[PDB]
């Protein structure tokens, strides 16, 4: 999916 | 609506080669992936710059950084922060930019593929692209749930409660008694399914085209530093055109350029009215900005 929103 | 060029460099030349590459491919179409930088002309205060009322409210509130207003843990602790923002933020305040309506020329024009936003807004929807084009992959407020259970919530609900003085008795699911909160994507959630699954399909379309006609995806307004979405660029073909119009390079096209990359320096909605000038559809858009 790419992960969770983040920096 | 006005325009300026950002400087005395004209752009008109940059913005006539992507002109001159969907006259030479025309039933082609155009992915675009935009962020913040889009709707600044529209007056959206951001919420990180002080010196804007939004900014110095959730200070008085204590919000100890302003990313906190999108963390899970801390609306748990304390939900008035974020409700005073969506009161400040909630669409229906602010009215769509020029690019915006750029989007909705495309479309009328059948070359709009598929717009992803990092924006949570709606001004693309609101200036009529059309639901199956959009991808909002911080999601909006136009569905709520119950952060404990899921349960669904009619997004009435919780705008009722920004129309009191003060804010006070936050939205509380039902079934299991936590707090309801819009579809906002905050740090440290996942995006909506629907972003992977259309990326992977428009991928997929990507590859097939440039084996035959040949697509474009243009990257507006956005600084690329924010995860998962600024993974995109990165995975566009190496043999499809990326176009970045944003007030300085950022992200891949800064740390991996590629010789067809094709920079313009140049505020969205000056890079709009271009466009469309070196496009020729100056006509149908003067039509759709003043109804
Ligand atoms: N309308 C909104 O939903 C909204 C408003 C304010 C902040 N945000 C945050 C923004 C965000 C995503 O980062 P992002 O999109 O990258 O924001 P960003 O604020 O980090 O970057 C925007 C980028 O666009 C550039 N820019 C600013 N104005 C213009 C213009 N007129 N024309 C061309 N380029 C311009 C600028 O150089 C900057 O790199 C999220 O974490 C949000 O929380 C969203
Ligand atoms: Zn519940």
């Amino acid at each position: 999916k790419g992960g969770a929103k983040r920096h | 609506m006005a325009s300026m060029s950002v400087s005395t460099a004209s752009t008109e030349m940059s913005v006539r080669k992507i002109a001159a590459h969907m006259k030479s491919n025309p039933n082609a179409k155009v992915i675009f992936m935009v962020g913040a930088g889009i709707s600044t002309s529209c007056g959206i205060p951001d919420f990180r710059s002080p010196g804007t009322g939004l900014y110095h409210n959730l200070a008085r509130l204590k919000l100890p950084y302003p990313e906190a207003v999108f963390d899970v843990d801390f609306f748990q602790s304390d939900p008035l922060p974020f409700y005073t923002l969506a009161k400040e933020l909630y669409p229906g305040n602010f009215r769509p930019s020029k690019f915006h309506y750029l989007l909705k020329l495309f479309q009328d024009k059948d070359v709009l593929k598929r717009v992803y936003t990092q924006n949570f807004d709606t001004l693309e929807r609101q200036a009529g692209v059309k639901d199956d084009l959009i991808i909002e992959a911080h999601g909006s407020f136009a569905h709520c749930h119950c952060i404990g259970c899921g349960k669904v919530y009619p997004p009435q609900v919780f705008k009722s409660k920004l129309a009191e003085h003060p804010i006070k008795d936050f939205v509380k699911c039902d079934v299991c008694g936590e707090l309801v909160k819009p579809a906002i994507v905050f740090f440290g959630e996942d995006l909506p399914d629907s972003f992977s699954e259309t990326w992977l399909n428009d991928s997929e379309w990507l590859r097939e085209k440039i084996t035959t006609q040949q697509p474009l995806v243009i990257v507006v307004g956005t600084s690329l530093a924010v995860y998962p979405f600024a993974s995109l660029p990165e995975e566009i073909p190496r043999k499809v055109k990326r176009v970045l119009c944003n007030l300085e390079t950022v992200g891949d096209f800064k740390a991996n350029k590629r010789p067809t990359d094709l920079i313009v320096h140049q505020y969205s909605d000056e890079f709009a009215e271009q466009l469309v000038e070196e496009l020729g559809w100056q006509e149908d858009f003067e039509k759709i900005l003043t109804a």
